[PDB]
């Protein structure tokens, strides 16, 4: 970045690269050694990948080299926190949280059901026996 | 349906995403993940994506060894066609993120260089844990300045010649590793 | 059961010991007070159909206690698709003449709904398999009920991790493998018809039936079980059908 009267002072990283945008060679004339310039330029000309704010649903971006990482709030997941955990209550997802049977209802909430000899609890997800010896329970242990 | 191939683990600071091929044509995918003796958990149900975020599963125990599989289902809705992924142990395989130099203070004829706490996706007690909270003594930070310094914390107390202006750069390193021992260098910051 | 442990008395309350002419025949699983599920191949050499006994509450074959309940087997229903001497469609639904009485030592195992079984139970890693079968391939049978914890495998992996053997049966959609390939643990001859039970959120369900294998606990091989989920509708329908004169009934499948 050249501007006549501003090019009278000697080399400076703060003036040419921090306050202004410098080229590879300008940076090279500052560091002189190749490997030094190398590791400065490597991150310098990389670009802030979080500048476009890719982390949805209130997430936080942290820039990396030619990439970023999204830190999501509790209810979200995904590379960009795009996935809502609250919109995943379906039967293929850990049995919809049902203790026994689960029934999908697209558009509405899924419902939980129970095996014969059991009945659905208050919560709408747990089952309780309605007979003395319900199936699948080992009495001598309880 | 066709089976998914080139299943790969992309992980940095425990944000772990499984990726695969091919782009689906008349088929959707479902991902399962488990520990060698645990139950399979389903994720990314009937997705058309060729990736799946598994961060929330692996951060339950970063030292466990996980295996994932990608089910292929036909468009519309007998075990499905699937492919298994390489096993993945987060603590031994997650990439160390690019560090950032927080500050440098000339405290006397010495300069203290502070490395910003790298946060990970592991969130013990509401907050995200740093790399040091997870690795402890397994993690060290190395400084390349102008030559080399190493630390068991996030600070370097280095000797400098008065009024000379040095340049610094840091790297997260897990010395016990043989593969993927270190992070990419941090942006260079000079006095 | 090779490499297992003795199931403590009362802890495998749905296990059924099947007897023919008083001799030990196979295992079975109680699903309600009148119905028992077992394996079809257990009935391949049966001539005296009126001499089939099911014993519930059994534990130690050498001692009779007040917990054992024997009932005559009224009907043995098998898929007509099953071919004697083979492996496919290895399931039998048995009707007991009089119902067992449910007690601390006699409790049925839940037969689950098909979808719950296919989408949920199928992904629970470990399940128990029990029986009084051989303790070693070609060795002697057990006197106390044995039980083993085995991990389930999807058929593609089972095919991929099993040593090549020509003349061996196909693993069909009506079957599934479970077990270890290191030669340490497996179900064995005489355990057939016994349950492969799966625990899920406090309740045990029937997912498989001990069916066949290439030798018990043979390196490079797993135990093969009947995939009960393929038969839920067939079983439910037949449990509603009226009693027939003959003992054996080959019902159409599906
Ligand atoms: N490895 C195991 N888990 N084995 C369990 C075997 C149970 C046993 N089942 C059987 O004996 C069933 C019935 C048909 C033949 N048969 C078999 O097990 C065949 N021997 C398996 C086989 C034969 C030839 C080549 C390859 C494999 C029974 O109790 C009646
Ligand atoms: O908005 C989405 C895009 O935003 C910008 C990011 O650098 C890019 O990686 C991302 O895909
Ligand atoms: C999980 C995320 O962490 C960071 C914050 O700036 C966001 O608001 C959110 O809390
Ligand atoms: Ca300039
Ligand atoms: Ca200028
Ligand atoms: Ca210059
Ligand atoms: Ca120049
Ligand atoms: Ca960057
Ligand atoms: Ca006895
Ligand atoms: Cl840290
Ligand atoms: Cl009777
Ligand atoms: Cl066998
Ligand atoms: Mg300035
Ligand atoms: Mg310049
Ligand atoms: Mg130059
Ligand atoms: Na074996
Ligand atoms: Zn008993
Ligand atoms: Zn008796």
């Amino acid at each position: 970045a050249n501007a006549f009267l501003e090019e009278l002072r000697p080399g400076s990283l703060e003036r040419e690269c921090k306050e202004e945008q410098c080229s590879f060679e300008e940076a090279r004339e500052i560091f002189k050694d190749a490997e030094r310039t190398k590791l400065f330029w490597i991150s310098y000309s990389d670009g802030d990948q979080c500048a476009s704010s890719p982390c949805q649903n209130g997430g936080s971006c942290k820039d990396q080299l030619q990439s970023y990482i999204c830190f999501c709030l509790p209810a979200f997941e995904g590379r960009n926190c795009e996935t809502h955990k609250d919109d995943q209550l379906i039967c293929v997802n850990e049995n919809g949280g049902c203790e026994q049977y689960c029934s999908d209802h697209t558009g509405t909430k899924r419902s939980c059901r129970c095996h014969e000899g059991y009945s659905l609890l208050a919560d709408g997800v747990s089952c309780t026996p309605t007979v003395e010896y319900p199936c699948g329970k080992i009495p001598i242990l309880e | 349906t066709v089976a998914a191939y080139n299943l790969t683990w992309k992980s940095t600071n425990f944000k772990t995403i499984l990726e695969w091929e091919p782009k689906p044509v008349n088929q959707v995918y479902t991902v399962q993940i488990s520990t060698k003796s645990g139950d399979w958990k389903s994720k990314c149900f009937y997705t058309t994506d060729t990736e799946c975020d598994l961060t929330d599963e692996i951060v339950k125990d970063v030292k466990q060894t996980y295996l994932a599989r990608v089910f292929s289902y036909p468009a519309g809705n007998g075990e499905p066609l699937y492919e298994n992924s390489p096993e993945f142990t987060p603590y031994l395989e997650t990439n160390l993120g690019q560090p950032t130099i927080q500050s440098f203070e000339q405290v006397g004829t010495k300069v203290n260089v502070t490395v910003e706490d790298e946060r990970t996706l592991v969130r013990r007690n509401n907050t995200f844990l740093s790399l040091r909270d997870v690795f402890g003594k397994d993690l060290i930070y190395t400084l390349y300045y102008w030559k080399t310094a190493k630390t068991n914390t996030n600070e370097f107390l280095i000797d400098v010649d008065k009024g000379e202006n040095y340049c610094f750069s840091v790297q997260a390193v897990i010395p016990s590793r043989t593969v993927n021992r270190k992070s990419t260098d941090s942006p260079v910051e000079c006095m | 059961i090779v490499g297992g442990k003795v199931c403590p008395k009362g802890e495998c309350p749905w296990q059924v010991l099947l007897l023919v002419n008083g001799a030990q025949l196979c295992g079975g699983t109680l699903i309600n007070t009148i119905w028992v599920v077992s394996a079809a191949h257990c009935f391949d050499k049966i001539k005296n159909w009126r001499n089939l006994i099911a014993v519930l509450g059994e534990h130690d074959l050498s001692e009779h206690d007040g917990d054992e309940q024997s009932r005559r087997v009224a009907q043995v229903i098998i898929p007509s698709t099953y071919v004697p001497g083979t492996t496919n469609h290895d399931i039998a639904l048995l009707r007991l003449h009089q119902p067992v009485v449910l007690t601390d030592h006699v409790v049925p195992l839940c037969l689950p709904e098909r979808t719950f079984s296919e989408r949920t139970l199928a992904f629970v890693r470990f399940s128990l398999v029990s029986g009084w079968g051989q303790l070693l391939d070609r060795g002697a049978t057990a006197l106390e009920l044995m039980v083993l914890n085995v991990p389930r495998l999807m058929t593609q992996d089972c095919l991929q991790q099993s040593r090549k053997v020509g003349d061996s049966p196909n693993i069909t959609e009506y079957m599934f493998c479970a077990g270890y390939s290191d030669g340490s643990k497996d179900s064995c001859k005489g355990d057939s018809g016994g349950p492969h039970a799966t625990h899920y959120r406090g309740t045990w369900y029937l997912t498989g039936i001990v069916s066949w294998g290439q030798g018990c606990a043979t390196v490079g091989h797993f135990g093969v079980y009947t995939r009960v989920s393929q038969y839920i509708e067939w079983l439910q329908k037949l449990m509603r059908s009226e009693p027939r004169p003959g003992v054996l009934l080959r019902a159409p499948f599906p």
